[PDB]
Parts: C-alpha cells; sequence; structure tokens
RNA sequence: UAAUUGCGAUAACGAACGAGACCUUAACCUGCUAAAUAGCCCGUAUUGCCUUGGCAGUACGCCGGCUUCUUAGAGGGACUAUCGGCUCAAGCCGAUGGAAGUUUGAGGCAAUAACAGGUCUGUGAUGCCCUUAGAUGUUCUGGGCCGCACGCGCGCUACACUGACAGAGCCAGCGAGUACUCCCUUGGCCGAGAGGCCCGGGUAAUCUUGUUAAACUCUGUCGUGCUGGGGAUAGAGCAUUGCAAUUAUUGCUCUUCAACGAGGAAUCCCUAGUAAGCGCAAGUCAUCAGCUUGCGUUGAUUACGUCCCUGCCCUUUGUACACACC
C-alpha cells in the first residue's frame, strides 16, 4: 500500500516526531517551511545533512515534523538528529541497501552523532547546583 | 527549491566553509601539526561535541569554536554563542579585506608566530624563587596565545569609540607578521626575556 | 511486648542489671538470631552513662533496618528521675 | 436488565495489591460474556515535602526530603447496574473503592 | 465530599490516633500495633 | 503553484501588510496614542508613529494562529520583564485597555469575529482572505 | 607588636 | 572491581561441586545457576556467573592452585 | 573629545575626494578621523550609499561597514 | 639563533614539587643516534615534537 | 584496589560490625500486556490557495485500524557479552553490539568508644528551688523587638558600546487550586496604570495550562560624555489587603538623578550539562522575597597531577607529656 515509515528523536527536553511520506520532494517544517524555524546565523545547522548527501536523492521523500519542549537549540539539535534516522529507516525498508550503506557510513564519518543521542542531564544538590556557601573564616 | 541559491553555488563543488575555502594550507614549519585539527571542516564553529571527558580530547577538535569560547569571558558573556559566532565570522570578513589572503591563511600565521617557547617555574626557595626556565609544550602554546588574543582584544576595546566587531579583527592582522605593537607580543617578549635572565 | 514486660521489671524494686538479662534471656528461647538492649540515664551517680547488651548479629547500614528490624524506645519515672530504653530485635 | 456504563476508580499508597486486584477483576468478568476495556495506565501522582532535619538549630544547616507516590488505576466496562455488586467483591485492606454509575 | 489527596492525610492521621491512644492506655495489656479496615456504612478494628 | 500565510517571512509581511493597510486608511481611534503605557514593565513610548497600525495587525497575525484568544492571553503574551530598582527583576504584563481596544476595533474591519459559542474571538471566513490576497502580493514580489 | 604563648622557641 | 566472600564461597563451591556439566560459555552459566542455587539478586547472579566464566578459561589452561575439580 | 553634529564645507570636501580611496569605511572610522559624531557618521553612510559609489558587503541592524565599489 | 627541533621519545615519572614540570627522554631527529635529558612543563605523547633553543643544559637525574 | 578489597606467606584457626552488598531515581526494551481524563493513522464532511492528483487548515467516528511517539506494569540485557595491549594470580586502561560500562551518574542509610557541644523557650517527657489571688497563671488597651557618632558576615542592583532604548520574531520543566466559606481562575465589559463589574470552568493528565517565562533572535534610535549606564534620597496624586497601614505593608503616575571607571593588606567556591548568566514552582503568607528547598533555558578556559602551606591514614623511632605541646 501506501509507503510510509515513523520515526521520533529526543534531546535533554526537546522531542520532534517525524512521519515520513512517500511524496515529491518536499519538507517542511512544524508548519513553517524550512527558511524560517530556526535562528538566523544556525539555519545553516539545517542544511548539512541535505548537501553533504545531495539533493538529487531527495526525489520522491516527503517530511512532516513536530517538535517541542526545550530551548531554541534543543530543537535545531532535535531536528537534525531525526531526519537521518528518518532517511535511513525509509531506505533500509524500502528500497536497496546500495544506498543505505553509503549514506550510513558516509554521514556517519562525517559526524557520528547523527544516529546515537548525547544524555546530558542535571544533578540535584542541597546548596544549588555545584558550589556551597560563603565560609566565614575557614 | 529546497536549498538557498547562494548555497547552490557551493553545493556542487567539495563541502566547505560558504563564504572561503579550506584548500591551500601554510607551508612555514613543523611541531605544531598534530595539535591544530583542520581535516574535517565544519560550516558553522557550534558544536555540542565531547571533548570535555579525557586528556587529549581537545586535540581532536576544530579551532574555530575553541576561539569562540575564549572569546566570551568576564561574567556577562556567558553562554552567547550566537553572538560569539557572529562577530568571529565578521572578524574574519574585516580581516579578509585588508589582505587578499584567505582569513583563515592569515589566522593560522597569527597563532603560530605568537606562542612563547619558553616560561618561569616556581620552585620553592624559602622566600625566594629558583625559577628554572622550563620550556612550553605546543598545546600549552597555543593555548594560551588564544587567550593572549581575546583578553587583548577585551582590553582594547574596553572604554574605547571602537567596536570589538573591527577591534577583534585588527590583533590577526597585526599579529600575522613580526609588528611588536600587539598585547599578546608584549606578553611573548617579557616571558621570554624574564626567563633568558633568570636561565 | 518485652519492652513492657522490661517495664514491669523495672517498675517494682529490681536490678536494672538482672532485668534486662532476663530480657536477654527470654529472646534466645524464641528463635531470634540475635538481640540488643540499650539503657542510658543516671546509673547511681550525679554523671550519667550508659549500657548496651548484645547477642547474636546485627546491622547497620542498609535499609533492611527499617523493616528487617524492629525497635521500640520508652519513658520510665522514678522516684528521683528518668531512664531511657531502647531495645532491637532481628527477626527472619 | 439495562446497561449503564459502569467505572470504577481506584486509590491506594502501596502499589502491589492493586494490580493484582485488576488481575483477578479482569478474568472475574470476562467469563461471563461482558465487554471488557483495558486497564489503562493513570500517571503517578509524586508529592513532596522539605522541612529541617535537626529540632533545634544548632550546628551546620542541612535538610531532608520526604516523598510519596501515589498511583490511579482507572478502569471501566459496560454492564447493568446490579451484576456489578457481585462482580466487586473479595477485596483486601488497604485499597478503597468508588463506584460511579456514570449513566 | 473531600478530594483523595486531603483525604490521605485524614486517615493517616487516624491511624496514628488510634496507635497513640492505644499507647497511653493499654500499655500494661501487651499493646503492639493495630490495624484498620474501612468499609461502606461500617468499619472494623 | 499558489502561496499562503506560511510561505513568507513573518517579519518582512508584517511591514508589507501594514503598507497595505495604509492605502486604506480607515480605523477608529480613540485618541489614546501618544498618551498610552503600551505596558507597566515598560518606560518609553515608541518612536514610529504607526505603531498602532503595526501592533494591531500583529495581534491579527498571532489570531491567524490561534484557534481561540483573549485578552488575556494577549496581556501576557505582550509582556517583559521591568527594572525594579535594586530587586531582581520579574514577568509582569502590559497595559490592558490599548490591547483590548486595538483588536475590539479590528470586529468592525471585516478581518475577525466573536466565539461565543466557547469563547474568544477567531478569525472569519472573508477575514482571512485579506491575508490570503496579499500573500501572492508579496509572495512573488521578490 | 610582640605575641607571646602557644608553641615557639628559639 | 574488587569481589568480596560471599561471590567467592559460592563460586569454588559451585564450581568444585558441578565441574563437567557446564562449559566455558557465559549464556550456559547465566541460565543454569539459579535452578541449583537459591540468590535473591539478579545483579549477584550476574556478579557469580561472570566470574565462574572467567575462572574455566584458566581452568582450561592448566591448574590454579586451591582448586581441585572432580 | 566634543565632535560635530553638523557638516560644513570643510568637512564635505574630504569626503567626495578621499572615499575613493579608503578600503574600509565604518562609523568607527568617520568619528575617528573624520571629528564627526557617530549620528552624523551614520548619516554620512546612508546618504552616501544611494549617490552609487560604494556596495554592501555585509547588513546588520547594530553596525554596517562598507567598502569600495 | 640557531633553534633546533627535538621530539620526545619516552616519559620517566613526574618530578617537582608540584608535578608542574616532567622528566622525558629526548631525541635530536637530526642525529639518531644522540639523546640528552630535558624538562617539560606540560602535557607530552610518544612521537610528540618540541623546539629546543640550547641543548647543552642538562637537568637534574 | 576507592576500601582490613583480595592474591598469598604464616602460631595461628574460625567468626562479629563497617565498605560493598542493598533501596529509590535519570538513562534503554520499533517485543508482552492495554489505553477517547493518551495519542497517531484511516475514511468522510469540508474553508482558502492553486486546480491538482496537490498545499495550508478545520470538524466528525466512541468496536474503522494502530500504539510508533506518550503513560505505566511484568519480566529482558548490563553482566563488560565479545575483543586488544600487561600479569601465574589479585587487578587497571581502550574498542565494537549497546546510551553507558569512570562502581554508568547522583543520592538514602552508614562501625566501637566519645563532647561537661546545643535544646527545660517543641512536647500533659523530667529532678530540685521559687512565686502561687498585691499572681511569674490567663486576659484586654498602647508601645517596643525596626530605636543610631561606629567596626564585622551572608546577599541584590551597578561601575557601560561584549552597552542602553524602541518595534517585531518566539522556546521549558517540577509543582499548586473551592469552605460550613469562597481557593487557583478562562471569557465579556469599564478602566492610562494599579484596579472594578458580569457569565462560566476546575475537588482537578479533563479547567487554570500549550502555564507560548526569562534569556535569546531580526529591524531601528543613541555614540564614550561618569551621558539616554547607575537608581540612593524625597514631594504630590490614584488603588487593592486587613478590626486597625503613622515610624507610609505593598502597587501604580509625574517629578527629584547622589555615590559608583573592575576596588588595598587579606579572603571563599569549583572538574561537564559542571562554573557563571537568566527565570520558574513550593514553603513561611489576608498583602509583602533582596530568604531557603527544588525545577527548567543557554552552557565555557586550563589540569586528569603531587604532598609544598593547611589537614587525614599505616609502620619504625624519641619523650621528664597522660587536663596529653594552648
Ligand atoms: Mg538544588
Ligand atoms: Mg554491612
Ligand atoms: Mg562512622
Ligand atoms: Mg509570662
Ligand atoms: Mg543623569
Ligand atoms: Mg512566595
Ligand atoms: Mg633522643
Amino acid at each position: 500500500s501506501v509507503q510510509a515509515v515513523q520515526v521520533f528523536g529526543k534531546k535533554k527536553n526537546a522531542t520532534a516526531v517525524a512521519r515520513c511520506v512517500q511524496g515529491k520532494g518536499l519538507i517542511k517544517v512544524n508548519g513553517k517551511p524550512l527558511k524560517l524555524f530556526a535562528p538566523e546565523i544556525l539555519r545553516a545547522k539545517l542544511y548539512e545533512p541535505i548537501l553533504i548527501l545531495g539533493t538529487d536523492k531527495f526525489a520522491d521523500v516527503d517530511i512532516r515534523i513536530r517538535v517541542a519542549g526545550g530551548g531554541h537549540t534543543s530543537q535545531v539539535y532535535a531536528v537534525r538528529q531525526a531526519i537521518a534516522k528518518s532517511i535511513v529507516a525509509y531506505y533500509a525498508k524500502y528500497v536497496d541497501e546500495h544506498s543505505k550503506n553509503l549514506l550510513k557510513q558516509e554521514l556517519i564519518q562525517f559526524d557520528r552523532s547523527l544516529l546515537v543521542a548525547d544524555p546530558r542531564r542535571c544533578e540535584p544538590k542541597k546548596f544549588g547546583g555545584r558550589g556551597a556557601r560563603a565560609r566565614f573564616q575557614k | 527549491d529546497v536549498l538557498p541559491k547562494e548555497v547552490l553555488a557551493e553545493v556542487g563543488s567539495v563541502k566547505l566553509f560558504n563564504r572561503w575555502s579550506y584548500d591551500d594550507i601554510e607551508i612555514r614549519d613543523i611541531s605544531l601539526t598534530d595539535y591544530i585539527q583542520i581535516r574535517a571542516p565544519v560550516y558553522i564553529p557550534h558544536s555540542a561535541g565531547r571533548y570535555a571527558v579525557k586528556r587529549f580530547r581537545k586535540a581532536n577538535c576544530p579551532i574555530i569554536e575553541r576561539l569562540t569560547n575564549s572569546l566570551m569571558m568576564h561574567g556577562r558573556n556567558n553562554g552567547k554563542k550566537l553572538m560569539a559566532v557572529r562577530i568571529v565570522a565578521h572578524a574574519f570578513e574585516i580581516i579578509h579585506l585588508m589582505t587578499d589572503q584567505n582569513p583563515i591563511q592569515v589566522a593560522v600565521d597569527a597563532i603560530v608566530n605568537c606562542g612563547p617557547r619558553e616560561d618561569s617555574t616556581r620552585i620553592g626557595s624559602a622566600g625566594t624563587v629558583r625559577r628554572q626556565a622550563v620550556d612550553v609544550s605546543p598545546l600549552r602554546r597555543v593555548n594560551q596565545a588564544i587567550a593572549l588574543l581575546t583578553t587583548g582584544a577585551r582590553e582594547a576595546a574596553f572604554r574605547n569609540v571602537k567596536t570589538i566587531a573591527e577591534c577583534l579583527a585588527e590583533e590577526l592582522i597585526n599579529a600575522a607578521k613580526g609588528s611588536s605593537n600587539s598585547y599578546a607580543i608584549k606578553k611573548k617578549d617579557e616571558l621570554e626575556r624574564v626567563a633568558k635572565s633568570n636561565r | 511486648a518485652q519492652c513492657e514486660s522490661l517495664r514491669y521489671k523495672l517498675l517494682n524494686g529490681l536490678a536494672v542489671r538482672r532485668a534486662c538479662y532476663g530480657v536477654l534471656r527470654f529472646i534466645m528461647e524464641s528463635g531470634a538470631k540475635g538481640c540488643e538492649v540499650v539503657v542510658s540515664g543516671k546509673l547511681r551517680a550525679a554523671r550519667a552513662k550508659s549500657m548496651k547488651f548484645t547477642d547474636g548479629f546485627m546491622i547497620h547500614s542498609g535499609q533492611p533496618a527499617r523493616e528487617f528490624i524492629d525497635t521500640a524506645t520508652r519513658h520510665v519515672l522514678l522516684r528521683q528521675g528518668v531512664l531511657g530504653i531502647k531495645v532491637k530485635i532481628m527477626r527472619g | 436488565p439495562k446497561v449503564h456504563k459502569i467505572r470504577i476508580t481506584l486509590t491506594s499508597r502501596k502499589v502491589q495489591s492493586l494490580e493484582k486486584v485488576c488481575q483477578e477483576l479482569i478474568e472475574r468478568a470476562k467469563n461471563k460474556d461482558l465487554r471488557v476495556k483495558g486497564p489503562v495506565r493513570m500517571p503517578t501522582k509524586t508529592l513532596k515535602i522539605t522541612t529541617r532535619k535537626t529540632p533545634c538549630g544548632e550546628g551546620s544547616k542541612t535538610w531532608d526530603a520526604y516523598e510519596m507516590r501515589i498511583h490511579k488505576r482507572l478502569i471501566d466496562l459496560t454492564a447493568p447496574t446490579e451484576i456489578v455488586k457481585q462482580i466487586i467483591i473479595n477485596i483486601e485492606a488497604g485499597v478503597e473503592v468508588e463506584v460511579t454509575i456514570a449513566a | 465530599q473531600i478530594s483523595k489527596k486531603r483525604k490521605f492525610v485524614a486517615d493517616g492521621v487516624f491511624y496514628a490516633e488510634l496507635n497513640e491512644f492505644f499507647q497511653r492506655e493499654l500499655a500494661e495489656e501487651g499493646y503492639s500495633g493495630v490495624e484498620v479496615r474501612v468499609t461502606p456504612t461500617v468499619t472494623d478494628i | 503553484g499558489g502561496v499562503t500565510v506560511r510561505d513568507v517571512d513573518a517579519h518582512k509581511f508584517v511591514a508589507a501588510y501594514a503598507a497595505f493597510l495604509k492605502r486604506q486608511g480607515k480605523l477608529p481611534v480613540p485618541g489614546w496614542v501618544d498618551t498610552v503605557k503600551t505596558g507597566n514593565a515598560k518606560e518609553l513610548p515608541p518612536q514610529d508613529i504607526d505603531w498602532w497600525y503595526i501592533r494591531a495587525a500583529s495581534v491579527a497575525r498571532h489570531v491567524y494562529l490561534r484557534k481561540t484568544v483573549g485578552v488575556g492571553r494577549l496581556r501576557k503574551v505582550h509582556g517583559s520583564a521591568k527594572n525594579r530598582g535594586t530587586r531582581p527583576s520579574h514577568h509582569v504584563d502590559a497595559s490592558g485597555s490599548v490591547d483590548r481596544k486595538i483588536m475590539q476595533a479590528l470586529e468592525k474591519i471585516q478581518v475577525l469575529e466573536k466565539d461565543e459559542e466557547r469563547g474568544g474571538r477567531r478569525i472569519t471566513q472573508q477575514g482571512q482572505r485579506d491575508l490570503d490576497r496579499i500573500a501572492q502580493t508579496v509572495a512573488e514580489a521578490d | 607588636r610582640r605575641g607571646g604563648f602557644r608553641g615557639r622557641g628559639k | 572491581r574488587v569481589r568480596t566472600k560471599t561471590v567467592k564461597k559460592s563460586a569454588k563451591v559451585i564450581i568444585e561441586k558441578y565441574y563437567p556439566r557446564l562449559t566455558l560459555d557465559f549464556e550456559t552459566n547465566k541460565r543454569v545457576c539459579d535452578e541449583i542455587a537459591v540468590i535473591s539478586s539478579k545483579r549477584l547472579r550476574n556478579k557469580i556467573a561472570g566470574y565462574t566464566t572467567h575462572l574455566m578459561k584458566r581452568i582450561q589452561r592448566g591448574p590454579v592452585r586451591g582448586i581441585s575439580f572432580k | 573629545a566634543q565632535h560635530s553634529v553638523i557638516l560644513d564645507k570643510a568637512t564635505s570636501d574630504k569626503l567626495y575626494k578621499d572615499v575613493q580611496s579608503y578600503r574600509l569605511v565604518t562609523v568607527a572610522t568617520l568619528v575617528d578621523r573624520l571629528k564627526i559624531n557617530g549620528a552624523l557618521a551614520r548619516k554620512c553612510l546612508k546618504d552616501l550609499e544611494e549617490k552609487g559609489l560604494i556596495r554592501q558587503v555585509v547588513g546588520h541592524s547594530k553596525m554596517k561597514i562598507y567598502t569600495r565599489a | 639563533a640557531p633553534v633546533k627541533f627535538v621530539k620526545v621519545t619516552r616519559v620517566l615519572g613526574r618530578t617537582g614539587s608540584r608535578g608542574g614540570v616532567t622528566q622525558v627522554r629526548v631525541e635530536f631527529m637530526d642525529d639518531t643516534t644522540r639523546s640528552i635529558i630535558r624538562n617539560v612543563k606540560g602535557p607530552v605523547r610518544e612521537n610528540d615534537i618540541l623546539v629546543l633553543l640550547e641543548s647543552e643544559r642538562e637537568a637534574r637525574r
């Protein structure tokens, strides 16, 4: 039937759920186009998974993503992490892996973080983060 | 369509920074390689790396973000990489216009020339100093060179009509050659001179 | 139950050591692997002191101290003052 | 015999008894040929209280935080009103039950 | 008609009241803990 | 091809719709301009003269993106920090009358209507057609 | 100016 | 990574009591231990199986002082 | 220390015969060597940009820099 | 000054009152036979290269 | 080896505490069990653009399907599974599957013997003494605990262009809420502002709440002048809370516009989601946070050492010290 795959990406507190449906080469983010949803200087941090791979490999793929929670850079890190898994899951499931293996190896040699998440959270303590109160005379 | 027309010019060629290339790297000396990492190009400096877990993880790391990190100090400028990345990129744009060479072409020679080769060590002598005048490792040399350039820019731009956008830019071109009128050289010559005296 | 039995032994005239020892013996026949009684206060002197009686195994560290250990404490009034008692028993 | 779409709410402090309560209720209900809806998983309610450990204020200043966890575990059924009376029998201590006809 | 969250403290204080009263009254009779089972319109101790 | 609201940058679009609304030049003003504080947290009035028109237009942009919104929501959306002096800053909301009347006047222009069935104000059929027409007027203007 | 007491010698 | 006596006593007794039916593979030791032992913790179950499979590596290559499997 | 907020012919004449040789022209440069106020310098940037002698490299709301054509 | 380049071949513990100074065995990387002993302030790996202005001075131990 | 943690030699053998073991939590499980106070897809109805099949949207289904996201249970795997370079052994470092192997991270609990340490002002826990009807008991009115030539501590806003001001863009989490009297509060109207009036929802994954917070980003004004940085001090006017606001409880409007250019001898804290910057929730509360306990956004320079100062542990050694180098 219809060709589709579902992926999700996570960050510290930013969740980015993605729907990959066989389409015609259309990319839209959070409703907004790719021109808008990012800070102005970090919009570059969105195009690398596309430019490193080539636009010719996005012939019949459509992606719709909803992201929430966290901060601006958490959201952009969630979407950049979600795109790699969406494309590799669609190619692995629906087409020959001759593309998939070269996509995966070339992308991970450029950056390993596309497939694995970075675990970092905060630690509670009874004086603040890691520093205590001032002491009188040592 | 899906890509901007600006980046479409460079996407056909090999991957590089949009404004400037990473080819034609300096041939000037040795013993400073293997600690400056340029084999993997990066578009924007900003990156959430894992370089602060082991000892020498910072040796394999792009230089540009390290400069951005050292550029932000003195309490107020904590966490503002959005501001820092634009300022550093503009500084490379400013330095590009005074010299046809690549901004990284000038920047690498700037770092490689402003690194001290000797330093004085503190050995206790019951109130006196037995300064042995030890040498400096290359990694500490580049680490301190970055600090000198950043504190020089911050001190110069402090309480001055100039702005940090070109205030940072002017040291890189000044330090590219042996001008001797920069803050980094002011600290550098004093350190070798005191080591020379205290040998 | 032993805590009130010790209470009864202390209200009527009787040596504190003998009453506590009787408690220690009374624990053992039931099948407890260990027991411990702590008595504090003025041991016939102006200065106060404390005594400990212990038998069998003992745990101090883990969270099993909250459930595997049964503990109790009571206050007893005397003609001249107050004496404190603490009893712990571990049941297998 | 008119169906009323019953719903019963549960609350307790401990967690193990409620799970086997629902485990026995679902089997007690399926065999009578009643349309049963699954045991949805309600969020756990965590509550915290902070107070000073020391009772006098002398020495260093240190605090301790007590906490408490609650589970709800809602379940619903479609059946007449009289049938659920004999289906909610044999409950043990601790677990309280509240019935809502939801007519 | 009160919320469950406030109810769970009232029944805990109710259990504490039973324990404290039994310490102050039945200490001679070998008191060792109690347990309360609540049922609609009737309760057991 | 066809374009919509999503196809244009919000910052440049709002300037374009303010220029478009200049040409009609008919929105009632109760004289509140140049005297209101526009917000407790704020301290200076806006320099630009058509701040009332860019603000009324911006209110219509956000109501275009939300399904039901009221004065309280616009009250706290436009709030910011206030310098209370030597105390640390906090978050307080903007002025209420300016934001209430700037969108109360927007009803009679046939841009958005009441939502009394559940509350608030929503966008109307022919009201959206104006922003839709200006979407094509700006999109291919590039 | 001059302090005594505690541990000092010679 | 230093193991206390509790694991040590169990490892010697299991190794000497049941030598031949079990081999150098760790996967087998994990599922074998609980039928022939009463252990209240999964992590300790991993602890005993993990060391016992390392010990059989030295049993296969020569003898160890203090162990005499049947 | 104080600069001039108005531009007279005595300052006008330096511009149209000197701006052909500067590599960079900025607000800092004008307040530095032209001895003019910063607001007047920013005006000097904007009136002179439209006559068609200098080209934009990068534009921003806080600082702007211009070079030769 | 005829500044020369030298490379480190082995590190032998950390000396000094505060561990700032390090003791290494270096190789002249121009005459592979020659080898002397120097002191270094920063972290050192094998095959690292250092720049030496003067070699005649030798350090303790 | 983080450890009296072990390998082993042995006039010692076998045992009991502590560490560990243990418990909660962050991690992870494209399986099993399920889910309209949780979601997704599917089918429709259906607004606008472009017709186009299309795109941005909105509504319905209550056995249309799913659970992939989400939740919560049971058991999985974490044990280094496997592997490299050392060693007979105890043990340490790295890689691949894996998010991880630094004990994955951080906590709770945590030995014998002790201090003339703190508390009779927490307790209807308590000895002795004292006043007990001209009361040290209880209670009502008013004031005080905040009173100011001065030295000291824990903190907040600042000494500006790496800045201020004005418009626009726009991203969280932990929590809290209705009585025998109104508790968080949506929507509508009036009101510069603080506030006032009128319907309505929520004993709460349903409503407040998507808590669309701050930081931050774009476009403009100001231009190094203690100035548009900084807001101490004081006058006038308008409001809510409480029985009662003066030595104003607090808030709002206009005006007044101090000191303060990175701070002497000295001195505190800290190893990755860490320091610092910034805000939010809860507590005490009719109202007031510059306080504490937690929660989240953005997130760094240098080291992965040693016992030099100031301290801790084991052995040998010296003593005229045992209230023990005060
Ligand atoms: Mg904390
Ligand atoms: Mg133990
Ligand atoms: Mg201890
Ligand atoms: Mg009194
Ligand atoms: Mg002033
Ligand atoms: Mg408060
Ligand atoms: Mg002697």
